[PDB]
């Protein structure tokens, strides 16, 4: 069975350096080209780099966006392929996959790279208050890194909940969470969003007041 | 056997 | 180099019914040796892409028989004879004829349900945030279907683009609906310069937009 396992991902500042490693097994490694592919929401799937087999004298090839900043290498004796990435930029952010696409197709689990200036910052949690149903929300603004967790009345309201994916402004994440309850339950009974930001060891309980 | 690309 | 264009960006499918998705290349994928190096990948959420099809129409080991690839030159098709639950996710076409290896932006196979108009809610800045010197205005467009929706902000009746960020949920596990948040971020100073704040949703379920507004001074 062909197995590719990547490591070396993490958080790095723009201008910084990171080395990805891929341990391969289940094919004659010496004879294969190896290819790195990355994935981001904004650019989708992108070929990054190729290193060819001993026959082609380990010939290396790079995407234009990456030329002069990335170096692909290989250790034939350890069945390992590497990607040294220098002068990293925000746009290099994404999931990096080690792949065998030579006479077959096999993709690793991937390793996540995040290129950001941001320091650990807890969220500011703001209440969103205004038929038979009423919608309430919490605005969770200006935190770093991901994730935050949001529950409603400590998870007793889970049914009518939407927590939206976080977006970035100026290196900081913001999201909102909505909850829909019968109009008979609020304002009469309390509704609180419970916001946890593990990286800042932050808990906020925001009661929604009319 | 089952190639992805032409430059194999 | 070679640009790969996939149509539909989203296909709505019923489990048991067929699916067809298109891939087009900016130049011919026919190679010198007679081979055409068009591949189809499939990606489940949170999972690595996996090749289903290579050389236009050849199935990878263990790929179900309901998958068929076809085409030549610049026009290619992936078909599913009868969609199963495991087939929901993103399909990418991948060109291996011309150096660099190049990918389509993908086609998301989504589950069809009944049309549903969004529940639209608008929220003023909290007193807490205003205290803090900030002013975010939030609009939720909740539990609608199909995924496509247009949100417009109006401040004092006039459209506004600057400071707006949108986020969509994935198709709801229980509901099969979509939800969207729109957030207008102003300074306190800028928020206090205007009185009327409006969120407008346009969705296929009505030719008439859903309008929700508040006044800064109520």
């Amino acid at each position: 069975e062909v197995k590719l396992e990547e490591s070396g991902g993490g958080l790095v500042q723009p201008g910084g350096s990171m080395k990805l490693s891929c341990a391969a097994s289940g094919f004659t490694f010496s004879d294969a080209y190896m290819d790195w592919v990355r994935q981001s929401p904004e650019k989708g799937l992108e070929w990054v780099a190729e290193i060819r087999n001993k026959a082609n004298n380990h010939a290396t090839f790079y995407a234009e966006s990456v030329k002069g900043r990335f170096t692909i290498s290989r250790d034939d004796s350890k069945s390992s392929v590497y990607l040294q990435m220098n002068s990293l930029r925000a746009e290099d952010t994404g999931i990096y996959y080690c792949t065998l696409q030579y006479g077959t197709s096999s993709w690793g689990q991937g390793t996540t790279l995040t290129v950001s200036s941001a320091k650990t910052t807890p969220p500011s949690v703001y209440p969103l208050a205004p038929n038979s149903m009423v919608t309430l929300g919490c605005l969770v603004k200006g935190y770093f890194p991901e994730p935050v967790t949001v529950t409603w009345n400590s998870g007793s309201l889970s049914s009518g909940v939407h927590t939206f994916p976080a977006v970035l402004q100026s290196d900081l994440y913001t999201l909102s969470s909505s909850v829909t309850v019968p109009s008979s339950t609020w304002p009469s009974e309390t509704v609180t969003c419970n916001v946890a930001h593990p990286a800042s060891s932050t808990k906020v309980d925001k009661k929604i007041v009319p | 056997g089952a190639p992805t690309y032409s430059w194999g | 180099d070679v640009v790969m264009t996939q149509t539909p960006l989203t296909l709505s499918v019923t489990i048991g019914q067929p699916a067809s998705i298109s891939c087009k290349s900016s130049q011919s994928l026919l190679y010198s040796n007679g081979k055409t190096f068009l591949n189809w990948l499939f990606q489940r959420p949170g999972q690595s892409p996996k090749r289903l099809i290579y050389l236009v129409s050849k199935l990878d080991s263990g790929v179900p028989d309901r998958f068929t690839g076809s085409g030549s030159g610049t026009a290619f098709t992936l078909k599913i004879s009868r969609v199963e639950a495991e087939d929901l996710g993103v399909y990418y076409c991948v060109q291996g004829t011309h150096f660099p290896l190049t990918f389509g932006a993908g086609t998301k196979l989504e589950l069809k349900r009944a049309d549903a108009a969004p529940t639209v809610s608008i929220f003023p800045p909290s007193s807490e945030q205003l205290t803090s010197g900030g002013a975010s205005v939030v609009c939720f467009l909740n539990n609608f279907y199909p995924k496509d929706i247009n949100v417009k902000w109006k401040i004092d009746g006039s459209e506004r683009q600057n400071g707006v960020l949108n986020s969509w949920t994935d198709q709801d596990s229980k509901d099969s609906t979509y939800s969207m948040s729109s957030t207008l971020t102003l300074t306190k100073d800028e928020y206090e310069r205007h009185n009327s704040y409006t969120c407008e949703a346009t969705h296929k379920t009505s030719t008439s937009p859903i309008v929700k507004s508040f006044n800064r001074n109520e």
